[PDB]
RNA sequence: AGGGCGAAGCCAGAGGAAACUCUGGUGGAGGUCCGUAGCGGUCCUGACGUGCAAAUCGGUCGUCCGACCUGGGUAUAGGGG
RNA sequence: AGUGCGGUAACGCGACCGAUCCCGGAGAAGCCGGCGGGAGCCCCGGGGAGAGUUCUCUUUUCUUUGUGAAGGGCAGGGCGC
RNA sequence: GCCCUUGAAAAUCCGGGGGAGAGGGUGUAAAUCUCGCGCCGGGCCGUACCCAUAUCCGCAGCAGGUCUCCAAGGUGAACAG
């Protein structure tokens, strides 16, 4: 499972939350990975999605909705996009 | 203190008898008729609640008078969309055209294929 | 003596439906080509209330595939239709939700609403509030359908014919009490004048044929013919049986 | 002759029991007088807040 | 209960229309009147406008659902029907 | 009405065909120039009184300069 | 007009192991109450009763955010509306 | 070469080619509550000009004390930019 | 906030998408949903006064009826008296 691996990497690793942070973190080619919650809106994923093959970047569809995905980032707010500059001692990224 | 009477025949007070008071240099009040108020022009998306900004809210009959910097914005679908409206349509419009040239790619390796 | 509230209703005039307000008609998609062989396409611009009608209904835009034009429409909303959807419409046309295709497509099981009565008449059957019809069973020659109504009765229909699959929207409406006379005055002042109804009972035996009496009875039988003139067909027509 | 008695009525006077003819509520708005109320103390501490006497915490 | 024991929303009412008729407004009462969760975006902000139609107000999203909820259960058991066919036809 | 900030450009204006009267008001502490013309009254406050009296000269062919009192 | 009652939602404090409950606020619901204009028209079986009036007057009354009142336009005509 | 230019951007600048066609907007929206801003009026403290009172008291009490539209500037509101 | 109430049409006016066309050939052109200025025009009918305890309708200068706007000080909850 997904949960378990996050929550190592937003304990341990380097992570941003949100569209506009993460579409910048892909921009610099920091980002190693990025998590899409279920219900964000389709013209955005594509986009996030086209980012991360012009950066060569994973791209994971996360199991839930934005709030299942912030409840699973471990804040008590809802996060729809979520990029994993350096994961922790996670294997998130595999 | 000085009461005062409307200045035309129409008694009722009503959208289209709405007045203000003003003191005149003669120092009486007078009723003044007020112009009705001009609405911005709300987007072409639709969804967007927000009217439009750069454009002068008027009383769409005036717009003839205006002069065409006034009535408008300096973009692509100017003071007829908002700028969100137009970059997402225009990034859409690009995404969409790349899955399209991916599916035909998709369809041309498949025809060769077979 | 005189003519009875209930002939008068025929005349029309005060008692005409009421549609200042009324947002238009609640078609299907007329016939064509595309919609014939193919699907077209088209997207939920809106969601509407359309005032004397439970169900809301979508403004659902097209294009018209002839001239360079964006025609529109008036679908009764499927329940979870929702804008910035897209709804396809035709023979080949995807069984999903808000979705109108031909009743000889869609397997049995398959609920629909504002189902075509006759192939061609933009969408008949079950198109109130919270109802639908379901397909029943299909005889591939005769090219006919069977198709149980929210009535109960199992009529016959052409293959052909389309509907929308999924029911109604603004379901379980009459779950809710009134409440106040005031609460149905506003109900039926958006429809017509029919409301606070005057039981022939009460009425002097000029105006009903109940009327009369020095006490408040009916004095003949309340079931009565349907070959029965107009005028005295009040109470209970042609009633089969009657008690509880 | 009423200027005279608003000065009274300043003083407090022709104003007990025996010449209110309006409830309290009527005379005073309680909802007014609490509108006043936090305005007041809600301007109290956003003016301590923005003079670093008391941190974010705190004030909220 | 801080301020009525069991009226509630319905409270409004007073005496009138009846205890029933009042009990069984109270369901319908709230639900019709409760900010539901906008699958879309996630807020919560579904919010009936009109009978049979709810709107996010930050989504902005109109929805056509049931009358005084977001769904009948009428709607879910139709849409699961209609999903498990769909499935059965295409393969 | 429309001020002007130039004594030149109230010159030029005051040089036009449709112009006519260019009546003067001193107010005292101002010294005002109105010059009509066909739409508008223009007008131009020139806060000294010998750079106005200097003015009153260099209108141009015989115009009204209808001075106020 | 102006008042009264103070429904949901919201805050704090106290208790509760939890469930949740109490206390103080805030909030302002309603074919809600009083009560003006308005609309009406209970009683005095008052006045008047060759009247002010071919139905009026006085006090007293009902209602006063709603099946509210109301101008103009428009529809329905005689065994018909 | 030349169917204007500025701003990261919201957008700006006095003008800035253009048909049938298409899309959109404005015209174009219920009632009720609360709160806020702007005026008119009222109020208070004084300046003046004229009044009335003055047996005693009263720096008195009373009146009156202005700037149209249209432009330009600037507050002051608002913004789901 | 309320609605099993969701609360006008059209004339007219603008914006945008498109890009069929048009412009002159190195001092000018076509172009100004033209910017600033300049010139000429805007016909037809209504326009007195009353608008109500005496200009209206109730046979009358009839205690009846008849749609609106403005709306000072004091007392007072108050457009109550
Ligand atoms: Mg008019
Ligand atoms: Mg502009
Ligand atoms: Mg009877
Ligand atoms: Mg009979
Ligand atoms: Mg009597
Ligand atoms: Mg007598
Ligand atoms: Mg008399
Ligand atoms: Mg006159
Ligand atoms: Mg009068
Ligand atoms: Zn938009």
């Amino acid at each position: 499972s997904i949960n378990s691996r996050l929550q190592l990497v937003m304990k341990s690793g380097k992570y941003v939350l949100g569209y506009k942070q993460t579409l910048k973190m892909i921009r610099q080619g920091k980002a190693k990975l990025v998590i899409l919650a279920n219900n964000c809106p389709a013209l955005r994923k594509s986009e996030i999605e086209y980012y991360a093959m012009l950066a060569k970047t994973g791209v994971h569809h996360y199991s839930g909705n934005n709030i299942e995905l912030g409840t699973a980032c471990g804040k008590y707010y809802r996060v729809c996009t979520l990029a994993i500059i350096d994961p922790g001692d996670s294997d998130i990224i595999r | 203190v000085q009461r005062l009477t409307y200045r035309r025949r129409l008694s009722y007070n009503t959208a289209s008898n709405k007045t203000r008071l003003s003191r005149t240099p003669g120092n009486r009040i007078v009723y003044l008729y007020t112009k009705k108020v001009g609405k911005a022009p709300k987007s072409a998306c639709g969804v967007c609640p927000g009217r439009l900004r750069g454009v002068r809210a008027v009383r769409p009959k005036v717009l003839m008078r205006l002069s065409k910097t006034k009535k408008h914005v300096s973009r692509a679908y100017g003071g007829s969309m908002c700028a969100k409206c137009v970059r997402d349509r225009i990034k859409r419009a690009f995404l969409i055209e790349e899955q399209k040239i991916v599916v035909k790619v998709l369809k041309a390796q498949a025809q060769s294929q077979k | 003596g005189r003519v009875i509230r209930g002939q008068r209703k025929g005349a029309g005039s005060v008692f005409r439906a009421h549609v200042k307000h009324r947002k238009g008609a609640a078609r299907l998609r007329a016939v064509d080509f595309a919609e014939r062989h193919g699907y077209i396409k088209g997207i939920v611009k809106d969601i509407i209330h359309d005032p004397g009608r439970g169900a809301p209904l979508a403004k659902v835009v097209f294009r018209d595939p002839y001239r360079f034009k964006k025609r529109t429409e008036l679908f009764i909303a499927a329940e979870g239709i929702h804008t910035g959807q897209f709804v396809y419409c035709g023979k080949k046309a995807q069984l999903n939700i808000g979705n109108v295709l031909p009743v000889g497509t869609m397997p049995e099981g398959t609920i629909v609403c504002c189902l075509e009565e006759k192939p061609g008449d933009r969408g008949k059957l079950a198109r109130a509030s919270g109802n639908y019809a379901t397909v029943i069973s299909h005889n591939p020659e005769t090219k006919k359908t069977r198709v149980k109504l929210p009535s109960g009765s199992k009529k016959v229909i052409s293959s052909a014919n389309r509907a929308v699959v999924g029911v109604v929207a603004g379901g379980g409406r009459i779950d809710k009490p009134i409440l106040k006379a005031g609460r149905a005055y506003h109900k039926y002042k958006a429809k017509r004048n029919c409301w606070p109804r005057v039981r022939g009972v009460a009425m002097n035996p000029v105006e009903h044929p109940f009327g009369g009496g020095n006490h408040q009875h009916i004095g003949k039988p309340s079931t009565i013919r349907r070959d029965a003139p107009a005028g005295r067909k009040v109470g209970l027509i042609a009633a089969r049986r009657t008690g509880r | 002759r009423c200027r005279k008695n608003t000065l009274a009525r300043r003083k407090g006077r022709h104003m007990g029991i025996g010449k209110r003819k309006g409830t309290a509520n009527a005379r005073m708005p309680e909802k007014v007088t609490w509108m006043r109320r936090m305005r007041i103390l809600r301007r109290l501490l956003r003016r301590y807040r923005e003079s670093k006497k008391i941190d974010r915490h705190m004030y909220h | 209960a801080k301020r009525t024991k069991k009226v509630g929303i319905v409270g409004k009412y007073g005496t009138r229309y009846g205890a029933s008729l009042r009990k069984m407004v109270k369901k319908i009462e709230i639900s019709q009147h409760a900010k539901y969760t906008c699958s879309f975006c996630g807020k919560t902000k579904m919010k009936r406008r009109a009978v049979g139609i709810w709107h996010c107000g930050s989504c902005m999203k109109t929805v056509a659902g049931g009358a005084w909820t977001y769904n009948t259960t009428s709607a879910v058991t139709v849409k699961s029907a209609i999903r498990r066919l769909k499935e059965l036809k295409d393969q | 009405p429309r001020k002007i900030e130039e004594i030149k450009d109230f010159l030029l204006t005051a040089r036009r065909k449709d112009a006519k009267s260019v009546k003067i008001k001193k107010n005292k502490d101002n010294v005002k120039f109105k010059v009509r013309c066909s739409r508008y009254l223009y007008t131009l406050v020139i806060t000294d009184k010998e750079k106005a009296e200097k003015l009153k000269q260099s209108l141009p062919p015989g115009l009204a300069v209808k001075e106020l009192k």
